[PDB]
């Protein structure tokens, strides 16, 4: 390729002009400096430095100390140090000639320098007598004059430094020698053998030859790879084609007489390691990490490039150009002849070429995606152990939180009877149902998720910072919005005075108003105040009320709820908030309900929560329940009581209570909230005064009433999950959790490499550069462990991540915190309440071919079971090849599977899954063909013992329409939107039922329970979504598993 | 002794790394004549700069001796027996043949200026009557000016 | 969400060889798709590479 | 109902790696407080109590008095002790090894304690020889060595 | 630590008064345990044992 | 130790208890020279204590 570039002296060209020298130095009393001098100051540090053409100039030490530096530094004043320096570089002149001829160049370097000693030396003293002596035509020619008309052979000039206030002593001395011929550079650099520790350059700036000397041996390491430092960059432009003006092409020291150290660190200097991608360990403290790479190259690694290392660690003394590198003096010496360079040469072609490595130097822990399949045959491998997490570095909380938003802190979700009989014969059967359920309480697998996690545990961390915000700041409240009493509640003791409707005004001067006190049975009941008041109408914007009208709280209790409740309305003319509990504290009444005769209590809207006790028998505990609802019918108009153990029973009996005594009977619907601890299956039932007759009025299938009788006694026990600290290679058993450790940067692609066996996600980190220990995080999930243990064949990909090491795994500084249950929303948790019934099924029945899934990502593959049985999948759009190679046993066909009923052949033991229906691609909306390609479906089967699952999507009505919560899974208009697609068509249930009662044979509708929710929960450890656990419930029901089983 | 403790806490002595910077033992030891021909070093000469006491480090680059190594010909010209690669000392003054006022005296008015300034801050913490203080600041004008 | 993908690829950005496994189901509405490792290979193994991604 | 439960030392799970005890204590230097500590000052009172890695450590009579809280308390400024208890946070090590092996943890409790009687003592001044004893890779035998290694 | 470590009191007046700060504190790990949950205040019992009293 | 301990611990003793006694050199306002007087016996008897 053979890189171009421009070389030419950088030094020589910042001499100034002689007859305009006065300006550059004195004369600079009219500007006022600025922009120049650079001055950034780290906080005790800081770094002032004045460059062109101020840089390159020693201090006398008679001017250094009198007019600034030393006092200014000793406290900076941005206004200071402007005027201050300007005040030093007033008092500064050169003993300089003025010329006429305009080819002369004033010599700086050498001049400036006889000043700073007071000419005291002889060098110095020439240079006052005639100070013409420093005006040169040509480089060379300058420092010429200096040495005839002394008869001495070499002139020392010690170092100046850049920084002005590091006041220590130099490093190196730098020493002009006297030459002019060719021949006599041969003889200053032979005789310059045997002299303590020199070192010389490839070329020179001024063409005069000039050496280094260095005090001690340890400050010759530091300068010598802060030059081959610079060198390795130069290459890199240049490697590449560019334009570069760095004079003398090879930036590298020569180390002529030298120690050992120097020797082991030139060697490795002169062939530009592959290293870059750096990796390395570059940035410190570099002469270290440099030197153990120069032992690298050495004992390894490789074959010639050791041959080589070593061909210059013996050597040492001649410049190892690269072929092009050489020819860039070769274009430049018949530019000029007469010009000075390093005689000894060498020139080698053999580099030659090999792997490329990579790294990265910054912030952040790098996450994983580990496969199943590689380039690598894995047998028998070690167990790779880990040990200790520490407490500052990572931290383990079983938790977890979650982050949302403003309104959807409060969602209700409202619910329709469907039935208008309570048959004699089931009313008893019903009983016998809640009897039975009420003496061994709900699954105790159960419980540890209940009295765990809590709604206001998890919810009420945000809402108090929320307030923090509102400590000297905020906007345009606006009256009555869900951000006006929100932050009027949670955020403030006192009162929120509103000025102009939107505006917060003022600050809190000094008082703190200390953070309005919540607690937890208040943020339940904040939840279903503007549920009522929604329920009232539909309009958005009121939550305050048309005054003189008096809401009454029933609990519970001697507490809040009532306090923040009233002065939201505060504001707004008269309003009574009465409470009433069997544990309430002046200013709340106490009194025991049922309450006594007389006392006349009168109410536009009651809310009614009553709990009170434990223990008793269904007798006693049926009496108290249907009592406390008769004695809030008839104290409102618009009353809601909640009532516990809806069992269809129990609850059914309710509306049987009250119907028969009430003229007109009564409208009911129960509901469910959010901010209500995510299943805690206690639901509210809601009481209005008709309009007439209600159509249907009991509650027949009773579905969201069927969420609490699903729970069941004693069996196994607790489950739950744990860390582990221990790998081993294909070998299963692993109780559901996660392993966190640490190991060493040399076995920590063997680590990864292994992991795949167990999970997909993956964290790794590096504390700092220079420690060697990168900590693991890695999530045990069963959706994996399905893939991994089929057959044998162990295999993976441990080349690929082998090229991490050492740098590449990330780096991280301070504390991170791994939760123990993670987040994850509905929709992939709905499909893990999906799976968990239908692993059920097949793992019971007797014989099976294969277990058939059609369309898909591949994922769901879970509940193959067993992990042995043939897996076929037939679905046009996924990837293919290696995972069916690698004898997972599996098989894609891609063609668009058409049942259109015109060729079908299911046949034997032939298990089917068909989750989709919605279309053949993304998206599908065709419901005749949803009923009759359902209707060929299962039209032409005589195939023997067969079996398929298929699923669907109806209601509309109660889950959307009047539930107003639109989060994720909301519904226009009849279409479901469920995460994206392009909403499809609702399902007549009663149809798609009586439509198949004369073709097929087999068809049960089996709705995934909770059971199902535990279990899933359980393995993959990970919470329900609070406000996403109140839309799982009611979403969930209306999804029927249809399994057609038959012949 | 409120930046003393972070001064004495870094290390008392240190050591030179195989190719690289220095190396400060965290132990805090009394210096003893036993060590100077072995290995270690005074680290209240070690001039890498601190993080804190800046003080400290500023009376010691006060110590900084004023010389050049004068590499001498006429002794090795005569043939003379030397036993380093290559001969070498290091005298401890210059010339000032032709400054108007001696260089070398200038640089120790500087030391007297500061040093000075030290000395006063001691007469705020005892808060001396002035004439005390006033009759020590006084005999550093002597002792500076017999210097020249 | 804004997610990315890459073969140098680290924490918070998820670091994966492409083209990517089978599994883990990549979704969204508008892709923007820059891949160019790497230099130095046949036509054959260049062609193959870039038609693929 | 059998309750469930995990049992786990939390104490133990405190104490930082030893080549990575550097950082935790002078390496403070960089960054500047703020969170951690905890002070809250109800009015003639106060609590400036610090944390891990910081609590259930005892003060050396000498850098107790010399560095900060006896005078600060005289008076308390918000910026003052952020900026103040920088100051002596600087100025604080544990005579340490810095090991290679992954699977081990520095002893703080026994170590830190040694330190702040100057090693006057026989237990402190075992520690002074050999600051390598201090590296256990299993709790029980961390202790277990400094009684072997003195008789008591 | 796997070592047992026992509490030697200055004066009798000042044993009551921390006797009775982790006899508090196991009265409110038995209510989570009592009622099923997740706990880990490692030890099972807080509670003193006074043995030369 | 380098400097004794035992010692070290008077320092903070006098340190203290010293700044106590100016606050009467103040109400009563003595001469300089009497409040250093006093000052400078505290710096005596604590170096005899070392």
């Amino acid at each position: 390729w053979h890189y171009t570039s421009i070389n030419n002296d950088t030094r020589v060209a910042l001499d100034p002009k002689p007859n305009q020298i006065r300006t550059i130095t004195k004369p600079n009393t009219v500007p006022q400096l600025g922009t120049d001098y650079l001055y950034t100051f780290n906080s005790r540090s800081h770094t002032l430095r004045l460059l062109g053409p101020f840089q390159y100039f020693n201090f006398s030490e008679t001017d250094r100390g009198h007019p600034l530096f030393r006092l200014p530094l000793k406290y900076i004043p941005a206004d200071e140090l402007i005027d201050n320096l300007h005040s030093w570089m007033r008092s500064v002149h050169l003993l300089h000639v003025r010329s006429e001829d305009n080819t002369l160049r004033y010599n700086w370097m050498l001049g400036v320098y006889a000043r700073s000693t007071n000419y005291t030396t002889p060098v110095g003293q020439l240079v006052v007598n005639a100070p013409a002596i420093l005006n040169y035509s040509n480089p060379q020619d300058a420092f010429n004059s200096v040495f005839v008309a002394l008869g001495i052979d070499y002139i020392d000039i010690p170092i100046t430094n850049s920084n002005i206030f590091d006041d220590s002593s130099t490093p190196y001395n730098v020493r002009i020698w006297h030459a002019p011929t060719m021949t006599e550079v041969n003889h200053i650099l032979a005789l310059m053998r045997k002299s303590t520790l020199v070192s010389t350059h490839s070329s020179w700036h001024w063409n005069v030859l000039h050496t280094f000397h260095y005090r001690s041996e340890s400050d010759m390491i530091d300068h010598f790879a802060a030059k081959i430092l610079e060198d390795w960059r130069q290459k890199e432009k240049l490697d590449k084609g560019a334009l570069v003006e760095a004079d003398r092409v090879i930036q590298r020291l020569i180390p002529l007489s030298s120690s050992t150290y120097v020797q082991r660190l030139a060697a490795i200097g002169a062939l530009y390691p592959n290293e870059f991608t750096e990796n390395v360990l570059d940035l410190s403290r570099l002469s270290t990490a440099l030197l153990q790479l120069s032992d690298t190259y050495y004992q390894h690694a490789n074959d010639q490039l050791r041959r080589l290392y070593r061909r210059m660690y013996n050597d040492s003394r001649t410049l190892y150009m690269t072929q092009r590198h050489q020819e860039l003096l070769l274009a430049q010496i018949t530019a000029d002849p007469n010009i000075l360079l390093y005689p000894y040469t060498y020139i080698f072609t053999t580099i030659p070429t090999s792997m490329n490595y990579i790294s990265n130097t910054g912030q952040g822990r790098i996450k994983h995606s580990l496969t199943v399949t590689g380039a690598t045959e894995h047998d028998t491998v070690a167990d790779i152990v880990l040990g200790q997490t520490g407490e500052d570095v990572i931290t383990i909380s079983m938790v977890e939180p979650m982050s949302i938003a403003v309104e959807d802190m409060y969602g209700y979700v409202l619910d329709t009877p469907t039935r208008d009989i309570w048959p004699a014969d089931e009313q008893i059967e019903q009983k016998g149902d809640a009897v039975a359920l009420y003496d061994t309480k709900t699954s105790r697998a159960l419980g540890m998720f209940n009295n765990t996690v809590r709604i206001d545990d998890l919810l009420s961390p945000l809402l108090s910072l929320v307030y923090r915000t509102y400590i000297k700041g905020d906007t345009m409240t606006m009256t009555q919005g869900s951000l006006d009493h929100l932050t009027l509640c949670a955020a403030v003791d006192s009162d929120i005075t509103f000025v102009g409707n939107r505006m917060i005004a003022p600050l809190p001067e000094g008082y703190i108003p200390k953070p309005m006190h919540r607690n937890n049975s208040t943020m339940k009941m904040l939840s279903l105040y503007v549920a009522l008041k929604k329920l009232e109408n539909f309009a958005t914007n009121s939550y305050l009320m048309a005054p003189d009208t008096s809401i009454i709280l029933l609990g519970a209790e001697r507490e809040p709820a009532v306090n923040i409740l009233r002065r939201f309305n505060r504001n707004v003319s008269n309003v009574r908030i009465i409470g009433m509990g069997d544990r309430a504290v002046e200013p709340n009444i106490r009194v025991r309900v049922p309450f006594p005769i007389d006392k006349n209590i009168s109410a536009d809207f009651i809310i009614c929560d009553i709990n009170s006790y434990e223990d008793q028998s269904f007798e006693s505990m049926f009496s108290e329940t249907i009592s406390v609802v008769t004695t809030c019918a008839s104290a409102a108009t618009r009353a809601l009581v909640k009532i516990n153990h809806p069992s269809e029973y129990m609850i059914n009996s309710v509306i049987e209570r009250l119907s028969q005594l009430g003229g007109v009977f009564y409208h009911t619907a129960l509901l469910k909230t959010a901010s209500q601890n995510p299943y805690s299956y206690e639901t509210y039932i809601y009481i209005t005064p008709i309009a007439a007759a209600v159509r249907f009025p009991f509650y027949s299938n009773s579905a969201m009433i069927n969420r609490y009788m699903t729970a069941v006694a004693d069996d196994e026990m607790p489950i739950i999950p744990s860390i582990h600290t221990v790998i081993k290679g294909h070998s299963n058993t692993y109780s559901p959790g996660l392993f966190c450790g640490c190991v060493d940067v040399q076995s920590a692609p063997l680590a990864l490499s292994q992991l795949k066996s167990y999970c997909s996600e993956a964290t790794t980190w590096r504390v700092d550069s220079d420690d060697n220990l990168v900590n693991i995080i890695a999530r045990i999930d069963p959706a994996r462990i399905a893939l991994e243990f089929r057959t044998r064949s162990n295999t993976s990909a441990y080349h690929e991540y082998q090229r991490y090491v050492p740098n590449g795994l990330g780096f991280k500084v301070r504390k991170t915190r791994e939760f123990r249950y993670m987040h994850r929303e509905v929709t992939f948790i709905h499909k893990l309440m999906m799976y968990a019934l239908i692993r059920e099924q097949i793992s019971l029945t007797e014989n099976m071919t294969q277990v058939v899934s059609i369309g898909g990502r591949n994922l769901a593959d879970i509940s193959v079971v067993p992990l042995n049985m043939k897996y076929v999948v037939i679905d046009p759009a996924t990837r293919i090849e290696t995972l069916t190679q690698e004898k997972k046993n599996i098989e894609v066909q891609s063609r668009p599977f058409q049942f259109d009923a015109a060729n079908m052949d299911l046949e034997n033991n032939s298990i089917y899954l068909f989750i989709a229906v919605i279309m053949n691609e993304p998206n599908g909306a065709a419901t005749p063909a949803r009923m009759q390609m359902d209707k060929i479906r299962n039209v032409a089967t005589a195939m023997l013992t067969r079996t398929n699952c298929v699923a669907y999507i109806s209601f509309y009505e109660a889950g959307i329409i009047t539930r107003l919560d639109q989060s994720t899974a909301h519904k226009t208009i009849g279409r479901l939107k469920v995460a994206n697609y392009v909403p499809v068509d609702t399902l007549v249930e009663a149809d798609v039922t009586l439509m198949l009662r004369d073709i097929g044979i087999t068809h049960e509708i089996i709705r995934p329970s909770t059971p199902e929710l535990i279990d899933a929960c359980s393995n993959y450890g990970i919470r329900l979504g609070s406000t996403g656990g109140a839309v799982l419930d009611v979403f969930n029901h209306y999804s029927p598993v249809i399994k057609l089983v038959r012949s | 002794p409120v930046e003393y403790g972070i001064f004495i806490q870094r290390g008392a002595t240190y050591t030179i790394n195989a190719a690289g910077e220095f190396e400060f033992s965290g132990r805090n030891e009394k210096w003893d004549q036993s060590l100077y021909l072995s290995e270690h070093f005074p680290a209240l000469f070690s001039d890498v700069p601190l993080a804190g006491a800046n003080t400290i480090i500023a009376i010691m680059r006060l110590f900084t001796p004023q010389g050049f190594l004068r590499t001498d010909d006429l002794a090795i010209a005569a043939n003379f027996p030397r036993a380093s690669r290559n001969p070498q000392t290091y005298i401890p003054y210059t010339n000032q043949r032709g400054t108007v006022t001696n260089e070398f005296a200038s640089r120790f008015r500087t030391i007297v200026a500061t040093l000075a300034n030290v000395v006063n801050e001691r007469a705020v913490q005892d808060d001396m009557q002035k004439a005390t203080r006033s009759c020590t600041k006084q005999w550093l004008r002597h002792l500076e000016t017999q210097f020249d």
